[PDB]
DNA sequence: GTCGGTGACTCACCGACG
DNA sequence: CGTCGGTGAGTCACCGAC
């Protein structure tokens, strides 16, 4: 009955493992999750930008004909 | 024996194959660690750009529309 | 000095496939 | 068919933190 803390160490280990496993799996879905979000809004910039430096150029080349 | 070889070398194989799906989930997350702190950076540096954009664009609209 | 976190070995289980 | 590899989970050995 001695090695019983042996027994009580086995089950804290397990629920610990559980847990490491568990915080990896937590962890690849929140970064694949920020990654797509990040993405997303990558994109729209990128698009905001490109409308908005044709509309520069289009402004400055009206405003060069008067 | 050859009950005992054959066991050790069905360990082995395991052992590897435990060691590839180990390190590919390691990967996988060091991976999208860095792909989140890259994006993080360009997405400011974008925004910044939008930003000197939307005012350029603001006062070529203010004169033209002084004409 | 005990505890939890984690890398690594192992077994169980399942689908792949020659 | 029978064996393999990929993966989840239990275990051991080890370490750092409080
Ligand atoms: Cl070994
Ligand atoms: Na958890
Ligand atoms: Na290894």
């Amino acid at each position: 009955e001695e090695e019983e803390k042996r027994r009580v160490r086995r089950e804290r280990n397990k629920l610990a493992a559980a847990k490491c496993r568990n915080r990896r799996r937590e962890l690849t879905d929140r970064l694949q999750a920020e990654t797509d979000q990040l993405e997303e809004e990558k994109a729209e910039l990128e698009s905001e930008i490109a409308e908005l430096q044709k509309e520069k150029e289009r402004l400055e080349f009206v405003l060069v004909a008067h | 024996s050859q009950e005992r070889i054959k066991a050790e070398r069905k360990r082995l194989r395991n052992r590897i194959a435990a060691s590839k799906c180990r390190k590919r989930k390691l990967e996988r997350i060091s991976r999208l660690e860095e792909k989140v702190k890259t994006l993080k950076s360009q997405n400011t540096e974008l925004a910044s750009t939008a930003s000197l954009l939307r005012e350029q664009v603001a006062q070529l609209k203010q004169k033209v529309l002084s004409h």
